[PDB]
């Protein structure tokens, strides 16, 4: 019983682990996509001119 | 021919200035296509990432 429970726990301790670590992979994503795309501003006002 | 010469400077003079004003049209569509080479270059790295 102690050892199943400390297995068991295990499992649920190394899964919620992994559902943090997927987080932060969204991090670099959205500074690469705002710094390419906000040129089209940019390109926005040379068209006006 | 006094007048006919008077009269055949002025189809050349527009000729000359309407060219030379595309001339500095054509410099703004140029200047625009260094957008679309950063835009690439920025769209590239992310699949990388």
């Amino acid at each position: 019983q102690f050892g199943s429970t400390l297995l068991s726990l295990l499992e649920r301790k190394d899964s919620l682990s992994f559902d943090a670590y997927q987080m932060i992979q969204s991090g670099d994503l959205y500074r690469f996509s705002i710094d390419l795309q906000q040129q089209d501003i940019d390109i926005n006002k040379a068209s006006l001119e | 021919v006094s007048e006919s010469y008077r009269r055949r400077r002025q189809e050349w003079e527009l000729q000359y200035k309407q060219a030379e004003w595309e001339v500095n049209s054509v410099e703004q569509q140029i200047n625009l296509q260094n957008m679309q080479i950063k835009a690439a270059n920025k769209r590239l790295e992310q699949v990388e990432a």
